[PDB]
């Protein structure tokens, strides 16, 4: 009993840690990507803040 | 009484040892029994060790 649980153990653990992967590099794309949107609008801010 | 000649019975001694080692041999010790039940325990804890491989 212990080891055929045992068996089933690793197989729930497998695909919940190899799509974790999947989506903790998947957060690291769209901040790079927001804050280069944002980005773009500040240093544009700088010339709509400075000649006034 | 005090006999003489002794040609008998020392030949008819060695056959008898010829009998009681052929019964007296197949005998049972309790002890041996003790001793099966340790390696039974061993082996199988060493073949969940190999399912714990099978894990790790």
């Amino acid at each position: 009993i212990d080891l055929e649980k045992s068996q089933q153990a690793l197989v729930q653990k497998r695909h919940y840690l190899f799509d974790v992967q999947r989506n903790n590099i998947a957060m690291a794309l769209e901040v790079t990507y927001r804050e280069r949107l944002h980005r773009v609008y500040k240093e544009i801010k700088n010339r709509l803040d400075y000649h006034i | 009484d005090t006999s003489t000649w002794f040609i008998t019975i020392t030949s008819m001694i060695m056959t008898l040892f010829i009998l009681f080692q052929l019964k007296i041999s197949n005998y049972s010790y309790p002890a041996s029994p003790e001793s099966i039940e340790l390696k039974t325990q061993k082996h199988s804890t060493p073949w969940e060790m190999k399912w714990t491989k099978i894990y790790l």
